[PDB]
């Protein structure tokens, strides 16, 4: 997602 | 005793409490050559950077940054360097830290594939007779021998400096079945892989630091050094009331962000430190249990 933190 | 401080958080349930308390302490260092352009593509995610002071330096003249960060327990009196899965452009880079910080293993806790979405690059060699060949970096990489096993593999490697013709083995431990922001099956599988490291020698200070990483070199990478940093200081201080995990963590959390990454993976490291130090008090014995317990065979 790229971005660890995902939804 | 640290057994009563666990069961109370269970039955209070107030572990994401406990867990989002130590995001809110963990401290926060300039990251400015992590967020270089040059070096946007040396990261594998945009919110995970190594803290200028403590990341890992390649010693190559050209860009000398990799997203790696020593983790030095000073009183522990052991380093681990955590980073994340290697990328395709960044394999070279890793074998590069491998040979300049003389480690002598690597923990690796995620798989290449990880439900559909690729956390890391396939930089070891998985056939004997196909060798890897990072000219970038002017390193071979030979696969030995392996022992598969039925939730980790162990496999042994050569790691030869094209420059100097010198070589050096590399132990690989795989963990295969922990699950990103998840948790180990049972604290007696997780226990004998830490045990299976720990007796293979690469933990010794004769050595570099051993490499651990996962998909971001945090989260899992966070649980396995908390819990062997902590059966450490048990046996240094010699009394296991005397750890306070969240303390423990908050002093790795100083040379990396983001250690730990679920409140469910801060409780297993609880009953992880909590179930080790049956053998840190003396009972030898329950490590054959652990062996027994996990399955190892099938």
């Amino acid at each position: 997602k790229e971005y660890y933190t995902v939804k | 005793e640290m057994e009563k401080e666990f069961e109370q958080i269970d039955k209070s349930g107030s572990w994401a409490a406990i867990y989002q308390d130590i995001r809110h302490e963990a401290s926060d260092f300039p990251c400015r050559v992590a967020k270089l352009p040059k070096n946007k593509n040396r990261n594998r995610y945009r919110d995970v950077s190594p803290f200028d002071h403590s990341r890992i330096k390649l010693h190559q003249e050209d860009n000398d940054y990799i997203n790696a960060s020593l983790i030095k327990m000073e009183e522990a009196q052991r380093s681990y360097i955590l980073t994340q899965g290697p990328l395709p452009n960044t394999c070279g880079h890793f074998w590069e830290m491998v040979w300049e910080q003389k480690s002598r293993g690597v923990v690796m806790l995620n798989r290449v594939m990880e439900k559909g979405s690729l956390k890391c690059a396939q930089y070891w060699p998985q056939k004997e007779e196909k060798e890897m060949i990072f000219e970038d970096t002017n390193l071979k990489l030979t696969l030995i021998s392996e022992d598969i096993k039925s939730y980790y593999t162990v496999r042994q490697l050569e790691l030869e400096n094209l420059t100097t013709q010198e070589t050096r083995e590399i132990l690989h431990f795989h963990y295969t079945t922990w699950p990103a922001f998840g948790v180990p099956e049972s604290p007696a599988s997780f226990l004998n892989f830490l045990f299976k490291v720990r007796e293979s020698g690469s933990l010794s200070p004769e050595h570099g630091p051993v490499v651990v990483h996962c998909s971001a070199g945090i989260g899992r990478s966070g649980t396995f050094c908390l819990a062997d940093t902590c059966l450490l200081l048990m046996d240094k201080r010699k009394d296991p009331s005397s750890v306070d995990i969240k303390k423990v963590l908050l002093e790795m959390r100083k040379f990396r962000m983001g250690l730990i990454a679920t409140a469910d993976q801060l409780r297993f490291s609880y009953l992880a430190v909590i179930e080790g130090a049956k053998f840190i008090m003396g009972d030898s014995s329950v490590q054959d249990q652990w062996k027994e317990l996990s399955h190892e065979d099938l």
